[PDB]
């Protein structure tokens, strides 16, 4: 749907609202080239993936807000409460100066 | 709350008719030992009577027959009109004092000294505080304060502008101050003034204001024992000591002065002497040394009425080699009336199980109840209480809202108790490490 | 990382029914006495009970320890779990029935909302003033002290009282540094100089820390686990404070102290006002004795009372001992080693041996947890000791059996590896007909009775 | 630039493949490297593989050429 409308929106008449179809449909309305062919003058890119685990205060927090899974299940609520814990622990809660119970 | 359900939470009272001392079959969450329930509320009587000094009573009998649940039902029925200690014999081993010393600060402790006292306490809330700090501060200022009644504006001397800038008193604030003092707590927010709490969190409260007059003498009755005198007194924090213990051994001519100080102001009249109860549990853990003291203490005009329990037939004394009865020497038993718990018959077990079902909450089918009854009488009554709260558990793993004998029979198979466990034990004696170190390891 | 003797066990292994899965969670058998734990575990969580009393009866080596470390991790992290053994109750500075309570009240925990009240800035201005008292022989004092506080979104000037600027002068605060107070506590923090004039040369090794941003005045809130016990010895010991016993009680040498129970009840009162006020959960927790036997007559008489108490923790012993003479009272003789009138008190859960299948499982369950790749022929080798032998001696042989084997150049286990371990490392009982051998007649060369 | 670092992955391919593009353009000449910082054990983890398999249904899509 993504696609339609954008062939809606530049050929309104022949699209108002199976790949062999597609490919051979969109072959005048889109022109598609690529730096393999054209550019091959670039180097490709490298990716490198980079694994690293859960520091201890991390996993504190992912764990104790995993638990919470044990009655809800909400979700999309804790899917963003756990990609900021996998980014830093001070975006859920700001570690600062600190002292004992008085 | 942070009373959690313990074994003598349903004692309630001593349940006997005031009236005339006789033991009502159950109340107060007692069932039955109607004749030892009779006894202890003869000795209730002449504590609350006062006029007797320096008499003790000892509560004996086979473990499980409710020496403990008495004595807890003595103190439910006392309440705070009267000092109740409660000492674990044990207790006295200090490190800290001589066990004679503990001893004597347990008795010190068990006699209260009555004081009625009055102030001037002004409450309300403040409508306003001004106060210029005019370099310096705390020159002067105005404060004014209402109640739903009355409204008056003060004009406050320098160390009460000091008092209100301590404790950060600000417009909308509910107060006390004892002026004699000049102490000022706040006893809240008041809700008509909530917006202007912007630094509160919502997690604050809010009160509705005083209502009267602004002004009044509240009295209060002060009781404090001999034994908070005593530590007050010696040394320039003594009541510090009160609390972290590291009290000494406290001079003895110190306490001889504070007896003399104490019948001074019962003569004047400004104080009040209210002779309280020291329970002394499983007293056979006392030693030949402490008895000897105890004879003697127990013959001060200051001595409270002393009550003990002890689970023990003739057993051997403590710092000596001979035996007596109930593990006291008889030159001390010789100063004692006692009052005998018996074991309970099958109903007062049943109702004693249906007291404890309704303390937790429990409910227990009647085949269950018959069953724990019935493990009672086989397996003692501790066992069947303790077998209540685990078929609870069980019963709550299977979702089920009563109780019932699969659950009791669970816990039956899954608990041992007592004489089953020390059969475990006589046939496990090469497995169980004995008397002589020795035990085979293996298969 | 490091591994233990209770490395493998996970938890009870039960079901959600209860029941006791005959091989989970790093266990073999003892199912009825996991199942037990497991309600046990139930009790502890409903935090209904207080004063309740397990008690692990079986042999040496029948996994007891094991149970309660179960325990342990079934009740989570947020559960205060106390370990002793009885031989930790006879201590040199209070009595043995303090070290109890002590015990009976880090079983129990507190989580509880704190606001701290704070003001925070570059020191911009401070400026003291002071009064010349009548005689009292030790001269001038200042009366108060006007320090100006900058952040990085507003300034105040604060005119503190002498004694804060006593945390002040303590903690060596200069102008330009940054610092922390507490309305709480009066006490002060020095947390830098400023981020500004922070050139390179200085000796005096500084960090320089960046303004505070936010305003000056700040009133954060922050969640605190405590121990009752924790309340008990700040209270007992005051330290908190910017008066003269606070102070010099710094300075002096810590000592434990027989807190009264006077303390002690009023603790409670503070507690439940934070529990009225909402800002405090009650969470009671287990005191595991270990050793249990090792507790005296007096040990055990004090814990009648402190059970009856409306609140207590859970307690859980351990005791290996069949018909032994009760310590402190050599007159009375009792199964567990526990007085006749305490052990009334309990729920016992009988442990038991292990069957030979078993003792098979558990040496691959060890082995494997340790690493030890091992082949079966060596399995059963391990396994015919834990019969012939304690259960103990297998599991010790493993590490050694895998340094012979890595020696030999092997990457696992074989029989020959177990067979030299076998005899570098002897068993108790072959050790001891060494001595009844050698030690037959007294000499030069014989073992001293 | 030549070194683009991903701190966080995102739900659609197409933004991260755009996002990487900008250092690797016809105006590079510098080896360009990706570095991706997903943090093992998370969903972090399910985010970038759900991300990668939509990648291939887009190139599966673009089978033919558009040229
Ligand atoms: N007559 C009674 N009425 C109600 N409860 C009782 C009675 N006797 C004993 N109990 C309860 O049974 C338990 C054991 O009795 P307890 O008083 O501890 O006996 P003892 O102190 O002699 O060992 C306690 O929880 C107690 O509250
Ligand atoms: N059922 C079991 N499953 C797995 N390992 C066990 C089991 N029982 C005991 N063990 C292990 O055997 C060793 C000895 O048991 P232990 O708990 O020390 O016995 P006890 O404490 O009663 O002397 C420990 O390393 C323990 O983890």
């Amino acid at each position: 749907q993504e696609l339609w409308a954008l062939l809606h929106f530049i050929m309104p008449s022949l699209f108002d609202s199976q790949l062999k179809r597609l490919h051979m449909i969109l072959k005048p309305f889109m022109l598609r080239r690529v730096k393999k062919h054209v550019q091959k003058e670039l180097g490709d890119k490298i990716e490198i993936d980079v694994f690293c685990e859960l520091s201890y205060r991390q996993r504190a927090m992912y764990q104790s807000l995993r638990n919470q899974i044990s009655i809800m299940d909400t979700l999309m609520n804790l899917v963003m409460q756990f990609r900021k814990v996998c980014n830093h622990p001070d975006l859920f809660e700001r570690a600062d100066t600190s002292s004992p119970f008085f | 709350g942070l009373n959690l359900i313990a074994a003598h939470s349903h004692i309630r009272g001593l349940g006997v008719d005031a009236d005339t001392l006789e033991p009502r079959p159950s109340s107060q969450g007692l069932v039955g030992q109607e004749k030892a329930r009779k006894a202890a509320a003869v000795v209730l009587e002449m504590i609350k009577q006062g006029k007797i000094a320096g008499r003790a009573v000892l509560i004996a009998g086979p473990p499980s027959t409710g020496k403990t649940a008495i004595a807890m039902g003595m103190a439910q029925s006392l309440g705070q009109d009267v000092p109740f200690t409660t000492l674990a014999a044990s207790e006295i081993f200090s490190l800290e004092m001589s066990k004679t010393e503990a001893l004597t600060q347990a008795f010190r402790k068990s006699i209260g000294v009555r004081i009625k006292e009055e102030s001037e306490i002004m409450e309300g809330e403040v409508v306003e505080i001004q106060i210029d700090r005019s370099t310096g501060g705390a020159k002067q200022g105005k404060l004014t304060i209402k109640t739903t009644d009355m409204e008056a504006i003060y004009d406050m001397g320098s160390k009460m502008i000091d008092a209100m800038t301590k404790e950060r008193v600000m417009a909308g604030d509910i107060i006390s101050i004892d002026k004699s003092s000049g102490k000022i707590t706040k006893l809240g927010r008041s809700y008509a003034r909530s917006r202007d709490y912007d630094a509160m969190g919502v997690d604050t409260k809010f009160l509705q204001c005083p209502e009267g007059e602004l002004q009044k003498r509240k009295e209060v009755v002060h009781t404090v024992s001999l034994h908070e005198i005593d530590v007050i007194n010696s040394r320039t924090q003594g009541f510090l000591a009160l609390f972290s213990g590291d009290t000494g051994e406290i001079r003895s001519e110190i306490r001889d002065q504070i007896n003399t100080k104490v019948a001074e102001w019962k003569e004047e009249g400004k104080a009040e002497i209210v002779p309280g109860v020291l329970f002394i549990d499983e007293v056979h853990m006392l030693d030949i040394e402490c008895f000897s003291y105890i004879n003697r203490a127990l013959e001060s005009d200051l001595a409270p009425i002393v009550i003990m329990a002890s689970n023990r037939g003739v057993s051997r004394i403590r710092g000596t080699d001979y035996k007596s009865p109930h593990g006291l020497p008889l030159d001390f038993l010789d100063r004692v009336v006692i009052i005998n718990t018996h074991p309970y018959t099958p109903d007062e077990l049943r109702q004693i199980l249906s007291i404890r079902a309704q303390e937790e909450e429990v409910d227990l089918t009647p085949d269950a109840l018959a069953l724990l009854t019935k493990i009672g009488q086989e397996a003692g009554l501790r066992y069947a209480s303790n077998l209540i709260t685990t078929s609870q558990l069980i019963a709550a793993k299977r979702r089920a809202k009563q109780v019932g004998v699969e659950d009791v029979q669970r816990s039956f198979k899954l608990f041992y108790d007592p004489a089953r466990s020390v059969r475990f034990v006589q046939e496990s004696e090469k497995r169980l490490i004995g008397n002589d170190g020795v035990v085979d390891f293996s298969y | 990382h490091r591994t233990a003797a209770h490395t493998h066990i996970k938890g009870l292994g039960l079901n959600s029914s209860g029941i006791a899965e005959k091989q989970a969670a790093g266990f073999v058998g003892q199912c009825a006495a996991r199942e037990a734990c497991g309600v046990v575990v139930d009790l502890i969580k409903a935090h209904k009970m207080a004063g309740r009393g397990v008690l692990l009866a079986g042999g040496p080596g029948t996994g007891k320890t094991a149970l309660a470390l179960a325990i342990s991790q079934e009740l989570g992290t947020k559960i205060p779990f106390c370990p002793i053994t009885g031989s930790e109750i006879y201590s040199t500075e209070v009595k043995k029935t303090e070290v109890l309570m002590e015990n009976f009240r880090r079983a129990i925990g507190l989580r509880v909302r704190e606001t701290k009240d704070v003001y925070e800035g570059e020191v911009t201005e401070m400026t003291p003033e002071e009064a010349e008292n009548p005689l009292g022989g030790y001269g001038k004092t200042i009366s108060t002290l006007l320090i100006g506080l900058k952040s990085a979104r507003g300034q105040k000037k604060l005119r503190l009282d002498p004694s804060i600027y006593e945390a002040i002068q303590k903690e060596r605060v200069q102008v330009g540094d940054v610092i922390y107070i507490e309305t709480n506590t009066g006490a002060c923090k020095r947390v830098g100089r400023s981020d500004a004039y922070a050139t390179e040369f200085d000796l005096e090794a500084e960090e320089y820390v960046p303004i505070p941003k936010g305003e000056v005045h700040k009133k954060k809130e922050i969640v605190q686990d405590v121990t009752l016990h924790d309340l008990d010895v700040a209270n007992a010991r005051p330290q908190g404070g910017q008066d003269i016993i606070s102070m010099m009680g710094q300075l002096m040498k810590p000592k434990m102290t027989e807190i009264t129970d006077k303390l002690r009840m009023e603790i409670n009162k503070v507690v439940q006002k934070y529990i009225n006020q909402g800002v405090a959960e009650l969470i009671p927790g287990v005191l595991f004795i270990d050793e249990a036997h090792m507790l005296d007559i007096e040990c055990f008489t004090y814990l009648n009372k402190a059970l009856e108490s409306p609140i207590a923790p859970i307690v859980v012993l351990a005791s290996n001992r069949g018909i032994a003479t009760i310590r402190g009272a050599d007159d009375l003789k009792a199964a567990h080693g526990i007085p006749p009138d305490f052990l009334q008190r309990l729920l016992i859960i009988p442990t038991h041996p292990y069957e030979p299948d078993e003792i098979r499982r558990i040496v691959r369950i060890r082995a494997q947890t340790e690493g030890v790749q091992l082949t079966d022929a060596a399995v059963d080798r391990v396994a015919e000791h834990g019969v012939r032998i304690s259960l103990r001696y297998c599991l010790q042989l493993l590490a050694p059996a895998s340094i012979l084997a890595r020696v030999n150049g092997r990457t696992q286990v074989d029989v020959q590896d177990i067979a030299e371990a076998e005899e570098l490392f002897l068993d108790a009982r072959r050790s001891a007909n060494i001595l009844t051998s050698t030690g037959e007649s007294g000499g030069l060369h014989g073992f001293i009775s | 630039a030549d070194t683009v670092i991903f701190y966080d992955s995102d739900w659609n391919p197409t933004i991260d493949s755009q996002a990487m593009d900008r250092a690797h353009r016809l105006g590079q000449t510098k080896q360009v490297t990706v570095y991706r910082l997903i943090t093992r054990g998370t969903i972090e983890e399910r985010i970038r593989k759900r991300a990668l398999q939509k990648e291939e249904v887009q190139r599966v899509v673009i089978t033919g050429t558009g040229s």
